[PDB]
């Protein structure tokens, strides 16, 4: 479901 | 923190930290609940948290977690341009 | 002061004190601006304060509390559309950008 | 005189 976004760290 | 202090808490409006009290509002333009802020950056309420706050697709909540995210598709759940950076916040009831 | 900061002002929600940052909203059923609060008590904005807030009888603004007076309605018809005998506060405020 | 100040 978190396909339209990416977590950036 | 102490009990008195926990009662006398105030609403954070920027630089959100775990434990902050926040005001959550529906942002119809972005098809999501957001934290009320005076910052230009968007802080979305994580889908996982809507039931915890008695929400179903304002309320007060306490920040539990935050994640920094970028939109990787132009059509996305947040109705933001490709490449927009924003936060997603998990919150619990106050 | 745009970078991450620990001592930013936060919005008061009850037991309002001089200097508190507050969220001022229109209360439809009283045709008056009020402080956002979790208190059961009504906190009405003083009429003297609307020009300093760019308000005319718009949704919301941020202000700073300058004064609060505890009041009672003495007539059934009154400026706040509250029942006779209601106790409430009247709050003077200025714009958030005053120190 | 529609309202009265109790304490200021």
């Amino acid at each position: 479901q978190d396909d339209d976004i990416e977590v950036i760290v | 923190g102490s009990e008195f202090s926990r009662h006398s808490e105030k609403i954070a409006i920027r630089d959100f930290q775990v434990g902050d009290l926040v005001l959550i509002i529906l942002d119809e333009r972005h098809d999501n609940y957001v934290l009320f802020t005076v910052s230009p950056t968007l802080y979305f309420l994580h889908s996982e948290s809507l039931p915890a706050l008695d929400l179903k697709p304002w309320v007060l909540g306490k920040v539990m977690e935050k994640e920094y995210c970028q939109a990787k598709k132009a059509q996305n759940r947040f109705k933001v341009p490709l490449g927009t950076k924003f936060y997603r916040v998990k919150a619990v009831s106050w």
